[PDB]
């Protein structure tokens, strides 16, 4: 019965290549919506809030 | 202006400054999110807040804006079949609104439905006519159960009626009454608005006679209470202070219910949403959800510790107002000693001194105010009606130690002490109540009852008691040195006892048979055991030898421990076959 | 916590 | 009895081996994403920094940024740690400063602006300042780099719904 | 969309005004509105940073308490950044299957989370009207549990145990085994907060999570014995808001279990008697009891959302002691205990559970007609009556012997034997269904004659006692 060590040790590199998939969706969706998402980020850090406590007056 | 700022914020107490000109025990709204809390203590210009909210957030520098009005109450039709927020906002409006499963922090929601047409039928008071504070001016339907909700005058108003409304359909916000005092007219609708911590006018109060005749074997015989009297449940943490409370709310004799749970599980106030609308009452001649006579008051333990304190003051206010009705009202505050805790929190985080355990030198004398707002009370204001209020408050000492300063005060101050054992409760000997500890300071007037209803109540419940004392006592030196070592005389005494507490004590409040027992069955259980145990003694006294006799006489044994199990709905005189099928079949 | 409270923040 | 149970470790050591490698495979898969958005996180501080070195156009901005910071201090003093780059830009600009201070606060122009000759760090810092309380307690750190590493964890749960849109099985938000 | 106001860059203060570090508190003394429970950033002169909670406000007077300790900070170089907020968990269901600090930070050595949202780990108490009663019997495997303490799906009952004693064990088990009387049509998915643990209690947890394949359906908070001690108070927080989160945004039945909830209390009173206030008994925070309820009350159902949160709090008394103020405050806000006992552990027993003490306030409603079984109520009521006899039957034979007890002591002794040897008692791994331990139960009660089970009713002891 200890013969399933090595059935188990193939388990590694199957999985290992079905996420493959999903790790190129992820970096297609990267590509195409990062210029996107970069744009947001700067108009943001850029933008400025310049507006005092509320409790200030 | 009206605008204070938040300069110290700790747990539920928030310390504004610029609070000058402000009145004690004034609502304000704290923050921007408008909470609300009341002015606890003034100190020049800086006033102490305890908010009824979570104060999570809290800036100093928050605006904090007078109301110019204390904690009040709305009263008025549309207040039966409802749950409250410790203070008087409406849950179920709250999640309609917030389309959420969260109270948000400062939500504004008018406590009574405001978009009903009531029924108004005016009462006997025309134009011209002197009205006080009190008249029943008028009443609407409200339910099946409660057909005639007095509309009363507010307690502190007064005049001749300018105009009273013709009976038809008005929402709570159509004017109803106007009345005219020293020329200046005033405008009445369906509803008014009280303080919750000023106790409600009465003409006077009188003494209460009659009993309060829950469903429980023990508590209506052994330690009966009145309409009301004041009663406190102290025990420890799964005793069954919580089933007697709802079981009292199912059966009690009260017109009204007024179930205030300060401080306790969001889970027992959902069974009760649950199970009180299918629970019937048949006092109105047909069986109406119990919960179209009874309300709520739901503040659980997540919710605010300030609002433990604004729990208690609404229920109270809201049995004082339906007993001004002439209702015979039970508020069941379940549990007194967590509005004591939040009293203590505040203290605590409020600087003055602690008490003997860092409660306010003051606790003694708030509970005390509290329970002073039961009894039997003529109503204010014509016509006349007389109504009660009693007060049912669960004790949850901390240990299961009634040696707690809460605890003690409360005994101090109530007059009946449903002390639960936690030995009996893990037994599953429920209800759970220490016969040894358990008083009740009304069995005196209750003789008055009792002569009119059952003559040998009294004498039956004090031999009760004396076996009961005697069997506790014996069994003690059983434990350890044997039952056969003991008199005849005082082996009758053990088993009459221990059939006593596993038949007629004992009571299971969640079947059919045993969730409710009337006055006359417990009357008839108790007059059966009695009489097995004079039985017993005198077939010993004359010369027998109770071993062989237990054998001899085990079926009537088993009968007299069956009359438990006759279910009460073939009532009265179906039951009380008992009076012969065994106190003739033996005896 | 009397004596603390009375002797440091009264 | 040992037999069974030897049996039965071997058993969970296969199961666990499997859970390892399935776990190790979706801390990849998170490893991946968390990847990518650094490298939009990258990607905008060198355009951040891009747009910093553009004088022109970065002059409104760190006028914004100083002005933001000052009315968040509300002192009538205050100090301004920038970029060596940046020292003789600010010099030009503390009136407007100083006025638009006073009308944005409501409330008297500030008083005294120093300019500390602590130039921040050129490596790290691309541009903004640090604005601080006339006695160097209290600061505030308004630059680009510290707007962005604000942003990078404000904005998180909106660059996840612009990137990977809802998911499936929130079906309760709030 | 609500995550689109997240596109905000809001700078903080950095203030550098300490003024006191006494124990978990630092004192900062010139804050700028102070907000209270705000969440702080403390940047000490080493140039770690902290987190720090402010548990007060007063003017420009701020008191935080630190979660990693205040050991190294000075008044001088340390510095604390205001942000603003009160302390936010991110949240998605990405979070299953992973491990975290007792503050949330991974330790599985993956990324961050990446949020689908920032929920306040303090939430918001439920509208009771919102709270649906849970009905829903979970089979726990156990006989102890499921024939006389059943427990209910959206329940709250902790296990009361003492130190030396498998409630370790007894938790694993429940979680391994938990599953409804009567399915639906799916697994638990499980949140583990550890609060001041052992590495070998958490290494038992994750490998027992491991062996079952439920650590994909696991989150794990991991404050262990080694980590600071005053993060434990906001470790159950952030595991009962990953819980919520699953419970009624993602709409998963979920088990949540908040194991040495007993450790949590020791940091409340460490916390507390560092800030001088009035303490309650023992020395106990006098708000404990609003602090527990904060955490217990957090499990449920609510009525639109297709999930629930069980919750097991995990919670040893000191010197076995169920008057102490952490079991007695604990019994009074949850619904039910299990109580493991060391005199049934000495005496070899597994589970060690005596259900004398133990109580499920949400059995009464889970078990009868047409859900769990009609003789489930009775069967539970006379077992616990019989035991109670047998138990006072032992004494009386320990002090007089068997010569001067009762046919009916004898009979109970014999009822006692059996019932803890052989109904009470159960492997590991040894699941019992409700039905299989009733007829166990039925098993033992007819060591009795009829006439003697006086707590059960005469349709029920007509159709069961003659099997
Ligand atoms: N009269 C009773 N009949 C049956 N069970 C009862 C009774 N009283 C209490 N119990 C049981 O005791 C449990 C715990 O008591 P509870 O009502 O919560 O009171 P407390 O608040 O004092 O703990 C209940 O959930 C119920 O199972
Ligand atoms: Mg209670």
């Amino acid at each position: 019965e200890q013969k399933n060590a090595g059935g188990v040790g193939e388990l590694e590199k199957k999985a290992e290549a079905g996420v493959q998939g999903e790790l190129a969706e992820i970096k297609k969706i990267a590509e195409k919506k990062k210029d996107d998402v970069v744009k947001i980020l700067i108009e943001t850090v850029i933008k400025p809030s310049a507006e005092v406590h509320i409790n200030a007056l | 202006s009206e605008y204070g700022a938040i300069y110290s914020v700790s747990g539920p107490v928030v310390i504004a400054e610029n609070m000058i000109g402000c009145a004690m025990y004034e609502l304000v709204k704290v923050g921007h999110d408008n909470l609300v809390g009341e002015v606890i203590r003034i100190d020049g210009d800086k006033a102490t807040i305890q908010v009824y909210e979570e104060t999570a957030g809290l800036t100093v520098g928050d605006p904090v804006l007078r109301t110019g009005k204390p904690l009040s109450v709305e009263l008025g039709p549309g207040l039966m079949e409802t749950i409250y927020d410790g203070i008087q906002r409406p849950l179920k409006a709250i999640k309609e609104e917030s389309q959420s499963i969260y109270i948000p922090r400062g939500i504004d929601t008018p406590a009574l439905d405001r978009t009903i047409k009531w029924q108004f039928t005016p009462g006997k008071f025309q134009v011209g006519d002197h009205i006080s504070g009190g008249d029943i001016y008028g009443s609407v339907f409200e339910n099946s159960l409660i057909s005639s909700h007095k509309i009363l005058l507010p307690p502190r108003s007064r005049g001749t009626i300018t105009w009273i409304a013709p009976a038809g359909e008005y929402t709570l916000d159509e004017k109803i009454l106007e009345v005219e005092f020293d020329g200046k007219k005033s405008d009445f609708t369906l509803y008014h608005t009280w303080p919750v911590r000023v106790p409600r006018p009465v003409t006077e109060k009188l003494s209460a006679d009659y009993p309060l005749l829950t469903g429980q074997r023990v508590l209506d015989a052994l330690f009966p209470c009145v309409q009301g009297g004041t009663t406190c449940i102290p025990g420890a943490f799964g005793c069954g202070k919580t089933v007697i409370s709802q079981s009292l709310s199912k059966y009690s004799n009260s017109d009204a219910i007024i179930y205030v749970g300060c401080g306790e599980r969001g889970n027992e106030m959902a069974e009760v949403l649950m199970e009180f609308p299918e629970l019937y009452t048949e006092m109105s001649g047909t069986k109406e959800p119990i919960m179209k006579r009874t309300t709520l008051v739901a503040n659980t333990s997540n919710m605010p510790v300030a609002a433990r304190e604004a729990s208690i003051y609404t229920g109270i206010t809201l049995a004082e107002y339906f007993r001004d009705q002439g209702k015979n009202v039970s508020m069941i505050a379940d549990s007194s000693s967590r509005w004591a805790e939040a009293l203590r929190e505040i203290s605590g985080r409020l600087g003055e001194m602690p008490a003997d355990q860092g409660f306010p030198a003051y606790l003694g004398a708030k509970l005390a105010s509290f329970y002073e707002r039961a009894g039997k009370a003529v109503a204010l204001g014509s016509p006349d009606r007389t109504g009660s209020v009693s007060i049912v408050a669960a004790v949850s000492p901390a240990g299961g130690d009634f040696s707690d300063p809460v605890t003690t005060a409360t005994l101090g101050i109530t007059q009946v002490f449903w002390g639960l054992d936690k030995k009996l409760a893990q037994r599953k000997h429920f209800p759970s109540i220490n016969t040894s500890v358990s008083y009740s300071k009304y069995t005196n007037v209750l003789n008055k009852f009792y002569d009119s209803n059952y003559p040998e109540f009294p004498v039956l419940r004090d031999r009760m008691k004396e076996i009961l004392s005697n069997a506790e006592e014996l069994e003690q030196v059983v434990q350890l040195v044997g039952k056969s070592a003991l008199s005849d005389s005082d082996k009758i005494t053990l088993d009459v006892a221990t059939l006593i507490k596993e038949d007629f004590l004992q009571q299971n409040g969640y079947s059919t048979y045993d969730a409710f027992c009337p006055i006359w069955k417990t009357f008839d259980m108790m007059r059966a055991f009695i009489s097995y145990h004079d039985e017993a003694q005198k077939a010993v006294a004359n010369g027998a030898n109770w071993s062989k006799l237990a054998d001899s006489t085990g079926d009537v044994k088993h009968a007299v421990s069956s009359s438990k199990f006759f279910e009460p709905s073939r009532g009265e005189k179906e039951v009380h076959g008992e009076f012969e099928k065994l106190l003739s079949t033996m005896q | 916590v009397q004596e603390k409270k009375q002797n440091e923040t009264a | 009895g040992n037999f069974k149970s030897k049996l039965k470790k071997a058993m969970l050591s296969q199961q666990i081996t499997k859970s390892t490698i399935a776990n190790k495979m979706r801390l990849k898969v998170l490893s991946a994403r968390e990847q990518s958005l650094d490298g939009i996180f990258e990607e905008t501080k060198e355009k951040l920094s891009g747009i910093a070195n553009n004088r022109d156009e970065y002059k409104p901005i760190l006028q914004s940024l100083i002005v933001e910071a000052l009315l968040k201090l509300l002192e009538p003093k205050a100090i301004v740690k920038a970029l060596e780059r940046d020292v003789d830009l600010i010099e030009s600009m503390k009136d407007d400063i100083m006025r638009e201070y006073g009308e944005k606060a409501q409330r008297a122009p500030l008083e005294e602006i120093v300019i500390s000759n602590d130039y921040l760090n050129k490596d790290l810092v691309s541009g903004g300042v640090v604005v601080s309380n006339a006695s160097d307690k209290i600061e505030i750190n308004n630059t680009l780099e510290e707007r962005l590493k604000l942003l990078s964890e404000e904005a998180l749960p909106a660059i996840r719904l612009e990137l990977y849109g809802p998911s499936k099985t929130r079906k309760f938000f709030d | 969309k609500a995550v689109e106001q997240g596109f905000n860059v809001k700078p903080r203060l950095n203030y550098n005004t300490v003024s006191g570090v006494n124990g978990p508190l630092v004192i900062l003394e010139k804050v700028k509105f102070p907000r209270y429970n705000e969440i702080v950033n403390l940047t000490l002169p080493d140039g770690t940073v902290r987190q720090g909670q402010v548990l007060e406000i007063r003017g420009d007077r701020a008191i935080v308490q630190v979660f990693e300790g205040t050991s190294g900070i000075d008044v001088k170089k340390t510095t604390v950044e205001f942000t603003g907020e009160s302390l936010r968990i991110p949240v998605s269901e990405d979070m299953l299957g992973r491990i975290f600090d007792g503050s949330g930070r991974p330790i599985d050595n993956g990324p961050k989370v990446f949020a689908e949202d920032y929920l306040d780990i303090n939430g918001s108490p439920i509208n009771p009207y919102a709270r649906i009663y849970p009905e829903e019997m979970i089979s726990t495997g156990v006989s102890a549990i499921d024939t006389m303490n059943s427990i209910a799906r959206g329940q709250k009952i902790p296990i009361f145990s003492a130190s030396g004693l498998p409630h370790n064990e007894i938790a694993a088990q429940i979680c391994r085994q938990a599953g409804l009387v009567r399915p639906t049509k799916e697994n638990f998915s499980i949140v583990f907060a550890a609060m001041g643990v052992n590495l070998e209690t958490a290494r038992f947890f994750k490998q027992d999570f491991e062996e079952n394949g439920s650590l994909e359906r696991t989150s794990l908070f991991l404050n262990l014995a080694n980590d600071p001690t005053i993060e434990r108070i906001i470790t159950p927080r952030l595991a009962l808001t990953t819980a919520e989160y699953l419970a009624y945004q993602t709409e998963r039945h979920v088990l949540t279990i908040l194991t040495d909830m007993s450790s949590y209390a020791d940091a409340l009173r460490e916390v507390s008697a560092a800030r001088e206030e009035v303490p309650g008994r023992r020395g106990y925070p006098g708000y404990m009891y609003t602090d527990l309820s904060t955490i217990y009350e957090r499990a449920g159902r609510v009525e639109g959302r297709n999930g629930s949160i069980t919750q097991i709090p995990i919670l040893t008394m000191p010197n076995d002691d169920i008057t102490h103020p952490i079991p007695d405050l604990t019994g009074y806000i949850t619904e039910g205990q299990i109580f493991v006992d060391r005199q049934l552990h000495n005496k070899g027993i597994y589970p060690p559970i005596n259900v004398l003490p133990s109580l499920s306030r949400l059995m009464k409603s889970a078990i009868g007609e047409g859900m769990t079984r009609k003789d489930h109520g009775d069967v539970s009521n006379q077992l616990y009556a019989k035991y109670a006899i047998g138990k006072d039957a032992a004494a009386m034979k320990a002090v007089v012997g068997e010569e001067a007890l009762s046919i009916e002591d004898k009979l109970s002794l014999e009822f006692l034997e059996k019932f803890e040897k052989t109904f009470i008692t159960q492997g590991a791994y040894e699941d019992r269904t409700v039905f299989e331990s009733l007829d166990q139960a039925w098993s033992l009660l007819r060591i009795y004659p009829k006439e003697m089970l006086n707590r059960i009713s005469p349709k029920i002891l007509d159709e069961f006692y003659d099997r």
